């Protein structure tokens, strides 16, 4: 069975162990030589235990699918350093193995999204911090570790009406936060020594529109390299970050429909704050006293605020103190108490022509990659 | 000579003034192991010997390796610092040597890594001034020492360490009885970084506190502090005079200054616009869009005199201006904002689409 | 942009100086005829919304 | 018609710009070691500095990484003394502790860590001191009693001392006594830091009064 080998070949990777004993700069990162998707150890370790990934197996279960059945993370304060040249791969199988998942894991043909998310999520980590732990310098992984930034920032949107069991958006924004800043990292002792990106401004979008409630990024927009402050990426990001703090949101909802698909959703993060601080400029502004009221109509309200329909309009309208009748909000200066769970908003959704994978991608996908493990 | 020289440490050390001590390692004087170590007592001997090293490296033109001679010294001088049992004679020769290290970093950037490593030390000669616990107490140059972490790390640019240096001397008992050169320099950086938190009020009373109290003998200093406060000031609205750009010979606000007095800012504004990323100024001087709003408000209140306005007119005066797509909607969305924020007093009337003004304080002033 | 050392360690309250009238406040007056604001009401006395 | 009458701050930095050594910038991503939590963000520059932190929080967030990254960063090597107590009263939770001391220190060969933690009796820990002399100790308080009363360990150089897990300490009689005891051998001079999972309204008073200037991390 597969029990027996599984001892005899852990037991020649424990004497493996064994046959080695360390300085700043004497010990090299030593580069692996695996090839496989997933080691020739871990598929074997995880079939005897029933720790199986739900969608690659081979569809009578038993057996773990030896073409394909990609890794997990288990950070578990793991001695033995992560192995040798097993379970860390070198440089070529790292943009097959980021391959294989925009091919055909995220676009999904049937199955839940709870399952999914974990099954792409624990795995993108998975390349990531093997990326970190490898010490490879090249243009060509982080583009990769962009992919997985890709990939974060569809998922902030794609999933948020799912359950708390399931996302639980704050670790997804956290995790998001520090795929950005490696992004920041590399980039700068890449610009350092003399490479340039195709797509920077992109993601220095990201990050400027990941940041407006932090003050100290307007001053990180001054010492940008001066083709890259004056890319038209980076000017929507200053244009959309000058929204929040002068509280414009005519303008901001304007520059949401004129924006990418991508950085909606980052527009989407924030979706709850425009309009708190919009329906407390507009009721202290259209008000006299604090005794009486004032009619606004419900078209200028879900023209101005992106409000998809006047179903969502109207839920958001009631469930913070104020009345809807018929074409009308009565805005109250006195009734106007500060008391929701988020939504998916269609116009974000609509500006997605390409499928989801082509969307990771940022342009044409590749052939699919056909690997023999033995 | 050498032995003159070692022989003025000698009486430094037994009549314990620091001040001469001071002096004598210091590079402001005109002014090698064994003569050093032959004498003294071996922190000493290591740091006399390592200050004649970093003269020989500065006679050599070899500024790198002058730091880590530098380095030996401030080494030799923490080792004794803590050899001194609740005594403070060796309190002002610190300022003879964190001071240097400083421009002693910069010049081995040139022949940032290396500022980087004088960086963490200078971390640890705070560790020791800190950890003592009046007029004997080890704690009067607590405070130089985060005025030269201070000078590091807003040339390398990181702002997350400096968050507990900041609570360590605001909670202090003998925070407000320093010397009167470093409190007024400290109190710039910390004003500084209040501009950058949005928070311009703690910057206002402290760049106030470092404009007046600055000396008249360096004017550059007193530029700088011009430099910085001109962002918070006006943003409050204090609004220079051109004596006073005339005085410092710093002219290029002063048409920003006849555009916020009453589209002539963004003309002015990207007429010279390489100054404003030049210092970390632009979008905080961009944020005076709301009060040139106001200003701009008070022109068309004055040429058209009636309590209540149309929001055409401003419409009109804003496709003056002529920047970027505005519409109805962006004119009550910002005319909103100013009415809430408190700089334009009135209510806004959908139903008629006319603005009331106050009528006996307009818009009140700041 | 390097905020250099001071000359000396302590002074007094007269050794440095003020400006006096420099951070002032007049500007909020009712000063309707700059020339600035001619072009101002000239575009605003071209769209016919015409009052003293 | 009618006349008017009169957020929140995300952490940024990772482990590049806390501003470390590079014996501790190579080691610190070789493990893989990477994303930090808040707690690492709100504590690691504070105490640097040898202040003082009362931090509490769930398991899985890295309390442990935070009282190793400061204090080998604090530590100068001393020739043959202890400068590092550390007590937890707990069995497995020293191993841990002592194994991973020498996963973080991959370059360091000058520190030596040495474990006495209870069961093999009192000579054979004064024969493992004498044998070698570490810079760090870390046992059971019950244990380092009896090797603190009997001569055999210079307690007169503690500049660091860490408590890990406390609130089984405190809540439990005639074991607060033995941390008064121990504490009254250390130096005037020190850092004392304080570590665990759970607090409560009845403890808060006592845990200030190991600690000069205090500051507080609650979850709640
Ligand atoms: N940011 C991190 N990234 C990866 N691994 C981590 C990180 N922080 C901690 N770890 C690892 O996670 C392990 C578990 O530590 P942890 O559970 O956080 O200790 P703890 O919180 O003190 N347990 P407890 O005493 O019950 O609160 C540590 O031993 C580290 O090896």
């Amino acid at each position: 069975t597969s029990k027996e080998k599984y001892r005899l070949l852990d037991q020649r990777d424990r004497i493996m162990r064994q046959a080695r004993v360390t300085d700043l700069d004497k010990a090299r990162t030593f580069v692996g030589t695996c090839l496989d998707m997933c080691p020739e150890k871990e598929r074997y370790m995880r079939e005897t235990r029933s720790q199986l990934s739900v969608f690659e197996v081979v569809p009578g279960t038993d057996q773990v699918d030896h073409a394909a059945a990609v890794k997990e993370y288990s950070r578990s304060s793991a001695d033995q350093e992560e192995p040798l040249p097993h379970e860390l791969r070198p440089l070529p199988v790292l943009s097959r193995t980021m391959d294989y998942l925009v091919t055909q894991i995220m676009d999904q043909k049937e199955g839940s999204l709870r399952d999914w998310y974990d099954f792409v999520w624990n795995r993108t980590r998975g390349i990531r911090k093997d990326i970190t732990q490898q010490h490879l310098c090249d243009p060509l992984t982080v583009s990769l570790i962009e992919k997985c930034t890709r990939f974060h920032i569809h998922c902030a949107h794609f999933m948020c009406e799912e359950p708390m069991s399931s996302f639980d958006a704050k670790i997804n924004n956290e995790n998001m936060t520090k795929c950005l800043q490696s992004l920041k990292e590399m980039y700068q002792d890449l610009r350092n020594k003399g490479v340039f990106c195709a797509s920077e401004a992109e993601f220095q979008g990201y990050n400027v529109l990941l940041s407006l409630n932090k003050g100290d990024i307007l001053r990180e927009v001054q010492q940008f390299h001066p083709a890259v402050r004056n890319s038209s990426e980076v000017k929507f990001a200053v244009q959309a970050f000058a929204a929040l703090n002068s509280n414009n949101f005519v303008r901001f909802f304007k520059l949401v429909q004129s924006a990418s698909y991508l950085n909606a959703c980052l527009l989407h993060c924030y979706f709850s704050q425009i309009r708190k601080d919009a329906l407390r400029a507009l009721n202290f502004a259209y008000t006299v006293s604090t005794q009486r009221s004032t009619i606004f109509p419900l078209d200028g309200v879900v023209r101005m605020l992106l409000f998809r329909d006047c179903e969502e309009a109207t839920d958001f309208l009631t469930c913070h103190g104020l009345t809807v009748s018929d074409g009308c909000v009565e805005l109250n200066r006195s009734a106007f108490l500060e008391p929701s769970k988020t939504r998916k908003s269609v116009f974000i959704t609509r500006k997605l022509t390409v499928s989801v994978g082509e969307i990771v991608n940022g342009g044409p996908l590749p052939p699919v990659p056909r690997h023999t493990p033995v | 000579t050498i032995n003159q020289y070692l022989q003025q440490v000698y009486e430094a050390i037994d009549s314990r003034d620091g001040a001469s001590c001071a002096e004598l390692v210091s590079f402001k004087h005109p002014h090698p192991e064994e003569k050093c170590q032959q004498v003294l007592e071996p922190p000493y001997d290591e740091m006399f010997a390592a200050h004649l090293r970093c003269t020989y490296a500065v006679g050599n033109h070899d500024f790198i390796e002058a730091y880590k001679c530098q380095t030996v010294i401030v080494q030799s001088f923490l080792r004794a610092f803590q050899a001194h049992k609740e005594e403070n004679w060796a309190l002002p020769v610190m300022y003879a040597v964190a001071l240097d290290l400083r421009v002693f970093a910069n010049n081995a950037d040139q022949q940032g890594d290396m500022l980087e490593k004088a960086a963490e030390l200078l971390m640890s000669c705070f560790r020791v001034c800190a950890s003592d616990t009046i007029e004997d107490s080890k704690k009067w140059g607590m405070l130089f020492l985060v005025n030269q972490l201070f000078k590091i790390y807003f040339k390398i640019n990181k702002l997350h360490l400096c968050k507990p240096l900041i609570r360590a001397i605001d909670s202090s008992n003998l925070k407000d009885d320093y010397s009167t050169a470093q409190r007024v320099t400290y109190k710039y950086y910390v004003g500084r970084k209040a501009m950058f938190d949005s928070d311009f009020k703690q910057a206002e009373e402290y760049l106030s506190f470092a404009f007046e109290h600055c000396h008249r003998s360096s004017q550059k200093n007193k530029r700088m502090i011009l430099i910085y406060l001109l962002p918070v000031k006006m943003l409050l609205g204090h609004m220079p005079t051109v004596e006073l750009l005339k005085k410092y010979h710093l002219m290029q606000f002063a048409e920003v200054t006849r555009a916020v007095s009453e589209l002539l800012l963004h003309e002015a504004l990207a007429k010279h616009e390489a100054f404003f990323i030049r210092c970390g100024i632009f979008l905080i001087l961009e944020k005076l869009k709301i009060i040139t709003y106001r200003n701009l408000f008070k022109k068309v209140y004055l040429l058209l005199k009636t309590h209540q306005l149309s929001l055409d007119a401003f419409l009109v005066a804003l496709k003056f201006m002529q920047v970027e797509d505005v519409d109805i909607d962006e004119v009550q969305c910002i005319l909103a904002n100013l009415i809430y924020m408190g700089h334009v007093k009135g209510y806004i009337s959908h139903q008629h689409q006319k603005l009331v003004v106050s009528k006996q304080n307009p818009f009140p002033p700041l | 942009d390097e905020f250099e050392e001071f000359p000396a360690e302590d002074w007094a309250g007269l050794d440095e100086d003020e400006d006096a009238h420099v951070w002032e406040d007049n500007w909020d007056d009712d000063n309707v005829e700059d020339d600035f604001s001619n072009q101002l009401r000239a575009e605003l006395e071209k769209h016919g919304y015409k009052m003293e | 018609l009618l006349d008017y009458e009169d957020y929140v701050s995300i952490h940024s930095s990772g482990f590049r710009d806390f501003l470390l050594k590079p014996e501790l910038l190579r080691a610190i991503v070789d493990c893989g070691f990477e994303h930090p939590s808040e707690v690492q963000h709100e504590c690691i520059p504070q105490a640097i500095l040898g202040m003082d932190v009362l931090c509490q929080a769930k398991s899985g967030m890295g309390k442990t990484a935070v009282f190793v990254l400061a204090t080998l960063q604090q530590l100068e090597p001393v020739t043959g003394q202890v400068s590092v107590l550390v007590m937890c009263h707990t069995r497995e939770l020293a191993f841990q502790i002592s194994k991973e001391y020498e996963r973080f220190s991959k370059y360091m060969p000058n520190v030596k860590v040495a474990v006495f933690f209870g069961g093999l009796s009192i000579k054979k820990d004064e024969e493992v001191l004498k044998k070698n002399c570490p810079h760090i100790v870390v046992g059971t308080p019950g244990r380092i009693l009896a090797l603190a009363r009997n001569k055999s360990l210079n307690l007169k150089h503690i500049k660091h001392f860490i408590l890990d897990e406390c609130d089984k300490m405190l809540e439990q009689l005639d074991m607060r006594r033995d941390v008064q005891e121990i504490f009254r051998m250390t130096p005037h001079e020190k850092q004392v830091m304080m570590f665990s999972a759970t607090l409560s309204k009845e403890i808060r008073p006592v845990c200030r009064k190991f600690m000069q200037d205090p500051m507080e991390i609650f979850v709640d």
